């Protein structure tokens, strides 16, 4: 019965570390989406500015 | 009425009633607990809640009294509760004045001193086992720490801890059964049943105060 006390509790606790891990991964997805969209934006900004000045 | 016994001979004399009464407690403890551990479930079904809530109660009176290392001593205190809880509830509830042994009564395993001083020694070994395992074998809790002149106070405290814990459990069960024995001789059973409910109340409590105080000497030895 001791294992059953642990099993229900560890499983309940495990879901807790899993839902926390999933929330940390969605925060890292938001930060990578931030970096990839500003990556494309700053790519275009720098490329057009430099190529503009050079061919001017 | 009767405070005597019949003895059984195996080279020495031992009480017939105590062994026999105790066996039913053993068969009703293993026979009912092991019917629920046959096929357990994740969410506890009907009947497993009561055996889980007992086990969660034993963890309460072990962790509060011992400490962080309660978990090895759970099956000991779990026996010293349940072997004394069911032994008292068998005395009041199981009708044993219908069965007639030719020499003695059958009420409880704890009506003789032979059970209660054995259970007071099984909990006495336990705090000498915990006292000599965790701390040093050379010097342990009887060492005269606050003052050197406290020696006869602390030597005699060794004797009083199993003895006062035995006659507490021995007397109140022998008293409770005798009130049932005496009042039946005066009156039929419709009058003594509030007195039996006052007795069955303290019959389970003196088991609880045993296992609470039995764990309380464990935590004293570990310090």
């Amino acid at each position: 019965l001791g294992d059953f006390m642990d099993k229900r509790d560890a499983s309940i606790k495990e879901q807790l570390s899993g839902v926390k891990d999933t929330s940390s991964e969605v925060k890292q997805l938001e930060e990578q989406a931030n970096a990839v969209m500003r990556a494309a934006r700053a790519e275009i900004s720098a490329a057009l500015n430099k190529m503009k000045k050079e061919t001017q | 009425v009767g405070q005597h016994f019949y003895w059984q001979i195996g080279g020495f004399q031992i009480h017939g009633q105590v062994l026999i009464t105790s066996w039913v407690v053993i068969a009703i403890l293993l026979g009912s607990a092991a019917i629920a551990v046959r096929s357990p479930q994740t969410i506890p079904t009907g009947g497993q809640n009561f055996f889980e809530y007992v086990l969660e109660f034993i963890r309460d009176v072990s962790k509060t009294q011992i400490g962080e290392e309660y978990r090895p001593w759970v099956p000991f205190i779990g026996t010293m509760f349940l072997f004394i809880f069911v032994s008292n509830w068998s005395g009041a509830l199981l009708p044993w004045k219908i069965i007639q042994l030719p020499h003695g009564e059958l009420a409880a395993p704890t009506n003789d001193i032979n059970t209660t001083v054995a259970l007071a020694l099984l909990t006495s070994v336990a705090y000498f086992y915990a006292g000599l395992t965790k701390k040093g074998l050379g010097y342990f809790g009887k060492y005269i720490q606050p003052t050197p002149i406290l020696l006869p106070i602390n030597i005699l405290e060794d004797f009083t801890k199993p003895l006062s814990l035995s006659f507490r459990l021995f007397g109140n069960i022998l008293a409770d059964e005798l009130v049932v024995v005496v009042l039946v001789s005066l009156v039929p059973l419709v009058v003594p049943i509030p007195v039996m409910f006052l007795g069955l109340f303290t019959s389970g409590i003196q088991a609880l105060i045993f296992a609470t105080l039995a764990a309380a000497y464990i935590g004293e030895s570990l310090e």
